[PDB]
RNA sequence: AUGAUGUCAUACUUAUCCUGUCCCUUUUUUUUCC
C-alpha cells in the first residue's frame, strides 16, 4: 500500500492512544527509549540540509543529519534521518510533523531503532 | 426550491411538469414522520412505471450529490433507487452511468452496512440492464485518469462479473489486460481480477486456468507498479483456490521465484505474499523444498519497519511453518528467538488488524 | 419484554407450574387475557397455553377452549384458534383422538365473513393434517379441505400464503389424487385469474409427489394429428 | 423465512458441512420457523461455507454456536433437499436497525 | 482557507420583481467582477436570480457579507450554487479546433 | 390537529359529563390532552359557535374594532360573537381581498 | 404489466429449474408430452412395471427398455404449430 | 442462477432484435486462418468509430477464437459500441467473409484472394 | 422415480477413485471416495454436471490408470426435435457419445 | 345493491422488530541508508 497511508497508520495509532488513554510509560513511543534517530520521508526531490534543519530544530537541537542522495546524480532520493539530542524531542517530533505538507509532499516521520551509519 | 411557489395543476399544462411537482413527493420522503415514509414509499414504487426514469433520476441523482448528506437520508434515498430499480427493468439502460457515477463511493467506504448495500444495488443493476450495455458504458472509466475512478470502477466491475458469470464476461478482460494504448488500463484489468478473486472466491475454480493466463503477462513487465499489482493478484486466487488449481499455476511459478531473489523494497513485499499463499497448494515434497528455501529470506526481514513488510511476514509465517511437513526444533530455535523480539510490542497491540 | 428470550422462558415457566399445581387455575387466568396490545403479545399467552395443554393432556383445556370460542369478542376468538394451531403442532401424533372433536370448530371459522379467521384457521388446518399422517383419519380431513378450497382466490398475502402452506398440508395427508381432482377443472378455465391461482397450486403438487401422480392422470382422447392415450398401461393380462 | 419475504437462500447443491446458528437465533428451524422437534442436520454449500463464514449463524451471520436443525414438518414433506439455505442477502431489517441505531445514540 | 463548496456562483430568492439590472449589477458590484447574472422569466422563476462572479474570493465575500440584505422591505436570500449537474454536449468540434489552434500556436507537440 | 371521530365522542362524552371534569374525558381518547379537549370544545365544537358568513354589518363591526383596539382579538370576539379564530382569519381575509 | 412480467419470470424460471411444471398459458401439448415422459422414466424405474409389459408384450426387458427410451424423445406425435 | 424476479436479457434481446442476414450458417474457425483477416476489421472499425481503440478490436478477436463463435452474441455485444445499426451492417459483411475462407481450402477469404 | 432427480444409473471409475450418479435427463453427479487417517471410507461433497435436455441411456467409467476419471455416457438430444413442426428433427436426431471427465486439480467435471 | 380513486384515521396480521455488529475501504509521484 502506497506510503500515504503508511502516514494515515501512525496518525491512526497515535489517535486510538489518546483514545484508550493509555499513560505514557506504555505508549508505543517507549519502546525507543534507546534511540534520537527519527527516519524523514515523502521529502521533496528539492530540501537540502539547511531547510529540514531549519525546520525540524522547532523541538530542539540536532546532532547529525543524513540525507540520502543518490552519489552518481547527487540528487536527493527523498528520505532521510535526523540525530536529536534527547529522545524526548524525538518523541514529539513524531507526534507532531508526521502529516505536515511541505511543498505539496506530505512527509512522514518515523522513529528509528537501529540507525545504520553510511 | 419549486415547492415554495404555487400554482394550480391545470394551469401546469406541461403535465410532464406537473409530475415533477407531484415527484417531490421526495422530500416527504427524505425529512418527514416514519407514516409519511411509509406511505410516499409506497406511492412511489406503484407508480414508478407511471412516472418513467428520466423524470426520477433527474431529480433524485442530484441529492445524493450533496455535500450534506447525512447516513439517514442516504440509506433512504438508496432504498428508493433500489425499489424503483425493481420496477424499472430495462428503463434504466440510457440511465446506468448516472446510477454508477453517484453509487461507486459506496463501494470504498467505511461503513460496513454501505459496501453491502452499493454493491448489492450494482449486483441488480448489472442483472436489470444487460451486460452488453454495462460493458459499453463503463468502459471509457478504465482508461480514465483520475486513480479514484480507476480504482471505483475495478471494484464494480468485480461486482458485476460476479451478478453476470465469469465466462461471459472473460473476453472483455482479456482484451483490456492486454490493451497497448497506455498502462493504467491493464493496471485496471489486472485489479478487476484481483477483485474478483477477493469477492466471489471459490466460485472460481473452473475457470481458474484462464485467469491466470489472463493476468501472468504482467508478472514480468517492466513497469513497476503492474509487477507489484499482479502478484497481489496471484495471491487472492490461491488463497481463494485453497488446496486445489496448483497444476494451473506452475506455469507462473518460475517468474515469481526468479523476483523473489532480486527484487528490493515493495516488490519483495508483494512477491512474499504470493509465495506465502501458494506453498499449502503445493505438495508435500515439492513444497518442502521450497519451504526450506523461503524460511531463508524471510527470516532476513523479521527487522524490516516497514508496515507491510511486517505483516506480510505475519500471514506467510502462520502459512509456511505452520505447515504439516517442517520439524519442531528448526523453527524453535531458528524461528521464535526472533519472532517473539520483534512482533511483541505495544505498538502491535494498539492497532486493529495486526492484533 | 421487547425481548425475546424474555418471553420465551416466560411461556417455558407457564409450563412448569402448570404441572406443579394442575391446568385449570394457570388455563384460567391464561384465557383471561384480552390484553389489547395484540402482539407483543397475546400470542405468547396463545403459546402458553397449548403447552399448557400438551404437557398436561389436551382432556382437560380442550372442553376450555372450545366454550372460550364463544367469547364474542374478535381477538379472544382468534386467540383460541391460534392456541389450536400450536396446539396440534406441538402434540403431533395425538391429534387423531381430538380431530372429530374439533372439526365443526373449524368449519365455523372456515364459514365466516373476515380474512384474519380465515387466515388463522387454514393456519390450523396445515398442522393438523401434518400431525395426522398416517393414521386413516382422512374423511374429516377431506371435509374441512372442502371449506378451505373457496378461499383460494384471494388477494391478501398472509391469508393468500396460509390457505396455499394448508393446501400443501392437506396434500401429504390426503395424497396427490384428491388434490388432482380437486384442481383440474380450471387448469384451463378461460379467465386468466383461476388459471395462474390453479397453476400455481398444480405445480406446488407436482414438485412434491411427481411421481405418485402416475397413477392419477385422467385419460385424454387423442385427435386427429397426434396420439394422447397411453396404451402400456392398458395392456391387460 | 416465512416472515419477510424479501429473503434469498444460496440454492444450490447441499454438500457436508453442517449449518450453525448463533445464540441469538438458535433454538428454531430455518424454514418453517417454528421452535420445536428438530429431527434432523442442516447442511449446507460449498461456497456459502468457505472463507470466514467457517461457523457462522446462517440467518443472523453471527458467531456459530450450535446446530441447525430441521422440523418435523419440514422433513416430512421434504422440503429439506433444495441445497444451502444460506440466506445471500442481509436484508432491510438489522440495517435500518443498525442506522436508527447510529442515528439515535 | 476556503470551504470547498464556495463557487463564483450565486444563487439569489426574495427578488422584488420588475428589478432594473442596472440596481442589481450596482447591489452585487460592490463585491467584485460579475461575469455574468441571469433572472428567472417563468412566474416560478420569476424573481430569483443566478449571479456569477468572476472571482471565488469576491464570491464568498459577498456571500457572506450581502446575506440578509435587506432591499425594498425584504430581507435578500443568498446561497452558493451545485453546478452538479449539465445540460448540453460539450461540443467535440468547437473545442477541438481551438485546441488545434493552441497546439499548433505554441507548437508544442 | 383533529379527526372527525375523536370530534364525535367529544360530542358526547361532554354531553354525559358536564363542562366541568376535562380529566375524565381527555382520559378517553389516546393522543389527545385535558387543555386540548377544552380548547377544541369551547373553540369550534359547542354549539353556540355561529358558523355562517360575516353580514356586512358584522365586518362593519369586526373593521371598526380591530381598528379600535389594535390586535386584541380575545378582547374583541366577544363583542361580535366569534371565536378569535374566526376573527383573526376573517379579517385577515378582509385585508386581503381590499389590498 | 409489472404482475405478468415477474410472474412470467419466476415460472420460466421455476419450469427452467424443474421440467413439467406449468404456467398460466401451458397448452394442451406441452401437458401432455411432459406427462407421457415422466410416465416412461417411471416404467423404466419401478422394477415391476418393467415385469408387467415384458410379459404382456412377449419381448424381453433389455428390449422393453430400448423402446421406451426410444419413444421417450417424441412421444405424443410431432408438435402442434 | 439465484433470482427469478430480473428477466435474462439475453433471450429478451434475443427475442426483440434486428438481426442480419446470412448469420446462420454455422462457421469454425479451425477451418480458418485469422492473420490475414484482421487489418480488415482493424482498418474497419478504426474508420466506423475514426479513432483506435485496442480493447474493442481485441474484443472482437478474443470473441472470434473459439471453435464456434455465435453470430448472434457478437452481433449484441459490438451493438453497445456501434451506431447499432452499424452493428448489424459490420456483421453483415464480416460473416459472409468467414463463409468465404471457411470455403476456401487454405482457409483464406474469396475477396482477400483476388486482393 | 423422478425424471431428474439422479439415482437410476451409477457409475464407478475402475481404480475407485470416483462414482457418478445419473438421472434420466439434466442431472449427473460425483462423489470422490478417499481412504482416511484409519483408513476408513470418506466421501466428498457432490461435483456437478447438469444438461438441460438430455436422455441418458448408459453410463459407465472409463478405465485409466490414476489420470483423471473419465465417464462416457451415451446420450441424446431432443431439444431442437421438440420445435419441428414437421416432424423431422425426430429422426435425423442421432445419439452421441459424450465424455465427460473429473478434473482432480480444478475439482469439477468437464464435457 | 358499490365503482374507484383518495396524504381518511382507526383496527388488524407477521412468536417479524428493538441488539446485533464493524476483521479483509487502506486506493497515488518504488523507496528505510554499510
Ligand atoms: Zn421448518
Ligand atoms: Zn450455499
Ligand atoms: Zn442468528
Amino acid at each position: 500500500m502506497n506510503p500515504l497511508t503508511k502516514v494515515k497508520l501512525i496518525n491512526e495509532l497515535n489517535e486510538r492512544e489518546v483514545q484508550l488513554g493509555v499513560a505514557d510509560k506504555v505508549s508505543w513511543h517507549s519502546e525507543y527509549k534507546d534511540s534520537a534517530w527519527i527516519f524523514l520521508g515523502g521529502l521533496p526531490y528539492e530540501l537540502t540540509e539547511g531547510d529540514i534543519i531549519c525546520v525540524f530544530s522547532q523541538y530542539g537541537e540536532i546532532v547529525n543529519i543524513n540525507l540520502v542522495r543518490d552519489k552518481k546524480t547527487g540528487k536527493s532520493k527523498g528520505f532521510c534521518f535526523l540525530c536529536y539530542e534527547d529522545q524526548r524531542s524525538t518523541i514529539l517530533a513524531v507526534d507532531n510533523f508526521n502529516g505536515i505538507k511541505i511543498k505539496g509532499r506530505t512527509i512522514r516521520v518515523d522513529h528509528v531503532s537501529n540507525y545504520r551509519a553510511p | 426550491d419549486k415547492l415554495l411557489v404555487d400554482v394550480d395543476e391545470s394551469t401546469l399544462s406541461p403535465e410532464e411538469q406537473k409530475e415533477r411537482k407531484i415527484m417531490k413527493l421526495l422530500l416527504k420522503i427524505k425529512n418527514g414522520t416514519p407514516p409519511m415514509r411509509k406511505a410516499a414509499l409506497r406511492q412511489i414504487t406503484d407508480k414508478a412505471r407511471e412516472f418513467g426514469a428520466g423524470p426520477l433520476f433527474n431529480q433524485i441523482l442530484p441529492l445524493l450529490m450533496s455535500p450534506t448528506l447525512e447516513d439517514q437520508e442516504r440509506h433512504l434515498l438508496v432504498k428508493v433507487i433500489d425499489r424503483i430499480l425493481y420496477k424499472l427493468d430495462d428503463l434504466v439502460r440510457p440511465y446506468v452511468h448516472k446510477i454508477l457515477v453517484v453509487i461507486e463511493p459506496l463501494l470504498i467506504d467505511e461503513d460496513y452496512y454501505a459496501r453491502v448495500e452499493g454493491r448489492e444495488i450494482i449486483s441488480n443493476l448489472a442483472k436489470a440492464a444487460g451486460l452488453a450495455t454495462m460493458i459499453s458504458t463503463m468502459r471509457p472509466d478504465i482508461d480514465n485518469m483520475d486513480e479514484y475512478v480507476r480504482n471505483t470502477t475495478a471494484r464494480a466491475f468485480a461486482v458485476v462479473a460476479s451478478a453476470l458469470g465469469i465466462p461471459s464476461l472473460l473476453p472483455f478482460l482479456k482484451a483490456v489486460c492486454k490493451s497497448k494504448k497506455s498502462w493504467q488500463a491493464r493496471h485496471t484489468g489486472i485489479k478487476i481480477v484481483q477483485q474478483i478473486a477477493i469477492l466471489m472466491g471459490c466460485a472460481i475454480l473452473p475457470h481458474l486456468r484462464s485467469l491466470v493466463e489472463i493476468i501472468e503477462h504482467g508478472l514480468v513487465d517492466e513497469q513497476q507498479k503492474v509487477r507489484t499489482i499482479s502478484a497481489l493478484a496471484i495471491a487472492a486466487l490461491a488463497e481463494a483456490a485453497t488446496p486445489y488449481g496448483i497444476e494451473s499455476f506452475d506455469s507462473v511459478l518460475k517468474p515469481l521465484w526468479k523476483g523473489i531473489r532480486q527484487h528490493r523494497g515493495k516488490g519483495l513485499a508483494a512477491f512474499l505474499k504470493a509465495i506465502g499463499y501458494l506453498i499449502p497448494l503445493m505438495d508435500a515434497e515439492y513444497a518442502n523444498y521450497y519451504t526450506r528455501e523461503v524460511m531463508l529470506i524471510l527470516i532476513r526481514e523479521f527487522q524490516s519497519p516497514d508496515e507491510e513488510m511486517k505483516k506480510i511476514v505475519l500471514k506467510v509465517v502462520k502459512q509456511c511453518c505452520g505447515t504439516d511437513g517442517v520439524e519442531a526444533n528448526y523453527i524453535k530455535t531458528e524461528i521464535l528467538p526472533p519472532f517473539f523480539k520483534h512482533f511483541w510490542q505495544h505498538r502491535m497491540a494498539l492497532d486493529r488488524r495486526n492484533y | 419484554a421487547h425481548k425475546k428470550a424474555i418471553r420465551r422462558a416466560t411461556v417455558n415457566t407457564f409450563g412448569y407450574i402448570a404441572k406443579a399445581i394442575g391446568p385449570h387455575d394457570v388455563l384460567a387466568t391464561l384465557l383471561n387475557n384480552l390484553k389489547v396490545q395484540e402482539r407483543q403479545n397475546r400470542v405468547c399467552t396463545t403459546v402458553a397455553i397449548a403447552i399448557v395443554a400438551e404437557t398436561c393432556s389436551p382432556f382437560t383445556v380442550l372442553p376450555a377452549l372450545m366454550n372460550e370460542y364463544r367469547v364474542p369478542e374478535l381477538n379472544v376468538q382468534n386467540g383460541v384458534l391460534k392456541s389450536l394451531s400450536f396446539l396440534f403442532e406441538y402434540i403431533g401424533e395425538m391429534g387423531k383422538d381430538y380431530i372429530y372433536a374439533v372439526t365443526p370448530l373449524l368449519e365455523d371459522a372456515l364459514m365466516d365473513r373476515d380474512l384474519v379467521h380465515r387466515q388463522t384457521a387454514s393456519a390450523v388446518v396445515q398442522h393438523m393434517s401434518l400431525g395426522v399422517y398416517g393414521f386413516g383419519c382422512e374423511d374429516s380431513l377431506n371435509h374441512l379441505l372442502n371449506y378451505v378450497w373457496p378461499n383460494v382466490f384471494e388477494t391478501s398475502p398472509h391469508v393468500i400464503q396460509a390457505v396455499m402452506g394448508a393446501l400443501e398440508g392437506l396434500r401429504v395427508a390426503i395424497g396427490p389424487c384428491r388434490m388432482l381432482q380437486y384442481c383440474l377443472q380450471g387448469l384451463f378455465h378461460p379467465a386468466r385469474k383461476v388459471r395462474d391461482v390453479y397453476w400455481k397450486i398444480y405445480n406446488s403438487i407436482y414438485i412434491g409427489s411427481q411421481d405418485a401422480l402416475i397413477a392419477h392422470y385422467p385419460r385424454i382422447y387423442n385427435d386427429d394429428k397426434n396420439t394422447y392415450i397411453r396404451y402400456e398401461l392398458d395392456y391387460i393380462l | 423465512a416465512k416472515h419477510h419475504p424479501d429473503l434469498i437462500f444460496c440454492r444450490k447443491q447441499a454438500g457436508v458441512a453442517i449449518g450453525r446458528l448463533c445464540e441469538k437465533c438458535d433454538g428454531k428451524c430455518v424454514i418453517c420457523d417454528s421452535y420445536v422437534r428438530p429431527c434432523t442436520l442442516v447442511r449446507i454449500c460449498d461456497e456459502c461455507n468457505y472463507g470466514s463464514y467457517q461457523g457462522r449463524c446462517v440467518i443472523c451471520g453471527g458467531p456459530g454456536v450450535s446446530d441447525a436443525y430441521y422440523c418435523k414438518e419440514c422433513t416430512i414433506q421434504e422440503k429439506d433437499r433444495d441445497g444451502c439455505p444460506k440466506i445471500v442477502n442481509l436484508g432491510s431489517s438489522k440495517t435500518d436497525l443498525f442506522y436508527e441505531r447510529k442515528k439515535y445514540g | 482557507r476556503l470551504p470547498p463548496e464556495v463557487n463564483r456562483i450565486l444563487y439569489i430568492r426574495n427578488l422584488p420583481y420588475k428589478i432594473t439590472a442596472e440596481e442589481m449589477y450596482d447591489i452585487f458590484g460592490k463585491y467584485g467582477p460579475i461575469r455574468q447574472i441571469r433572472v428567472g422569466n417563468t412566474p416560478e422563476t420569476r424573481g430569483t436570480a443566478y449571479v456569477v462572479y468572476e472571482d471565488i474570493f469576491d464570491a464568498k465575500n459577498a456571500c457572506d457579507h450581502l446575506s440578509g440584505f435587506n432591499v425594498c422591505n425584504r430581507y435578500l436570500v443568498v446561497l452558493y450554487y451545485n453546478a452538479n449537474r449539465a445540460f448540453q454536449k460539450m461540443d467535440t468540434k468547437k473545442k477541438e479546433e481551438q485546441l488545434k489552434l493552441l497546439k499548433e500556436k505554441y507548437g508544442i507537440n | 390537529v383533529w379527526r372527525n371521530t375523536e370530534d364525535e365522542i367529544l360530542k358526547a362524552a361532554v354531553m354525559k359529563y358536564g363542562k366541568n371534569q376535562w380529566s375524565r374525558i381527555a382520559s378517553l381518547l389516546h393522543r389527545k390532552s385535558a387543555k386540548q379537549c377544552k380548547a377544541r370544545w369551547y373553540e369550534w365544537l359547542d354549539p353556540s359557535i355561529k358558523k355562517t358568513e360575516w353580514s356586512r354589518e358584522e365586518e362593519e363591526k369586526l373593521l371598526h374594532l380591530a381598528k379600535l383596539m389594535p390586535t386584541q382579538w380575545r378582547t374583541i370576539a366577544p363583542i361580535i360573537g366569534r371565536t378569535a379564530a374566526q376573527c383573526l382569519e376573517h379579517y385577515e381575509f378582509l385585508l386581503d381581498k381590499a389590498a | 404489466m409489472t404482475d405478468r412480467y415477474t410472474i412470467h419470470s419466476q415460472l420460466e424460471h421455476l419450469q427452467s429449474k424443474y421440467i413439467g411444471t406449468g404456467h398460466a398459458d401451458t397448452t394442451k401439448w406441452e401437458w401432455l408430452v411432459n406427462q407421457h415422459r415422466d410416465s416412461y422414466c417411471s416404467y423404466m424405474g419401478h422394477f415391476d412395471l418393467l415385469n408387467y409389459f415384458a410379459i404382456a408384450e412377449n419381448e424381453s426387458k433389455a428390449r422393453v427398455r430400448f423402446n421406451l427410451m426410444e419413444k421417450m424423445l417424441q412421444p405424443c406425435g410431432p408438435p402442434a404449430d | 442462477e439465484q433470482d427469478n424476479r430480473f428477466s435474462n436479457k439475453q433471450k429478451k434481446l434475443l427475442k426483440q432484435l434486428k438481426f442480419a442476414e446470412c448469420l446462420e450458417k454455422k462457421v469454425d474457425m479451425s477451418k480458418v486462418n485469422l492473420e490475414v483477416i484482421k487489418p480488415w476489421i482493424t482498418k474497419r472499425v478504426t474508420e466506423i468509430l475514426g479513432f483506435e481503440d485496442d480493447v474493442v478490436i481485441e474484443f472482437i478477436f478474443n470473441q472470434l477464437e473459439v471453435k464456434n463463435p455465435d453470430s448472434k452474441m457478437m452481433q449484441i455485444n459490438l451493438t453497445g459500441f456501434l451506431n447499432g445499426k452499424n452493428a448489424r451492417e459490420f456483421m453483415g459483411e464480416l460473416w459472409p467473409l468467414l463463409l468465404s475462407a471457411q470455403e476456401n481450402i487454405a482457409g483464406i477469404p474469396s475477396a482477400f484472394l483476388e486482393l | 422415480c423422478r425424471r431428474i432427480v439422479p439415482g437410476q444409473f451409477l457409475a464407478v471409475d475402475p481404480k475407485g477413485r470416483a462414482v457418478m450418479i445419473s438421472a434420466i435427463e439434466k442431472q449427473k453427479l460425483v462423489y470422490i471416495l478417499n481412504r482416511d487417517a484409519a483408513a476408513r471410507l470418506t466421501i466428498s461433497s457432490p461435483l456437478e454436471a447438469h444438461k438441460a435436455n438430455t436422455l441418458v441411456y448408459h453410463v459407465v467409467g472409463v478405465d485409466v490408470g490414476f489420470e483423471n476419471p473419465m465417464f462416457a455416457c451415451l446420450e441424446m438430444d431432443y431439444e431442437e426435435a421438440d420445435n419441428d413442426p414437421t416432424g423431422e428433427a425426430a429422426a435425423n436426431t442421432q445419439q452421441t457419445l459424450t465424455f465427460y471427465e473429473l478434473d482432480l486439480g480444478l475439482n469439477h467435471v468437464v464435457r
